[PDB]
């Protein structure tokens, strides 16, 4: 709950480790969810850096 | 130059992979009511066109 301004946006790098994208296109809490470039649906099938 | 700008329809429809010569005139709202909908039955309502 504690999330910086836009102005002092915040980042995260996250690598070398397993992603779990079911979770997140099966959570009902997000109003919002668009993903641009690639399906939600694809990005358990690919590997990025 | 006309002002019918609403006689000239596409489509961004997905998972309806269609062979060569096909047709596939089904005008059908898309409300899939099961669990790659966000969970949620009526929502996610894809205009075809």
């Amino acid at each position: 709950t504690r999330f910086a301004s836009v102005y002092a946006w915040n980042r995260k790098r996250i690598s070398n480790c397993v992603a779990d994208y079911s979770v997140l296109y099966n959570s009902a809490s997000f109003s919002t969810f668009k993903c641009y470039g690639v399906s939600p649906t694809k990005l358990n099938d690919l590997c990025f850096t | 130059k006309v002002g019918g700008n609403y006689n000239y329809l596409y489509r961004l429809f997905r998972k309806s992979n269609l062979k060569p010569f096909e047709r596939d005139i089904s005008t059908e709202i898309y409300q899939a009511g099961s669990t790659p909908c966000n969970g949620v039955e009526g929502f996610n309502c894809y205009f075809p066109l």
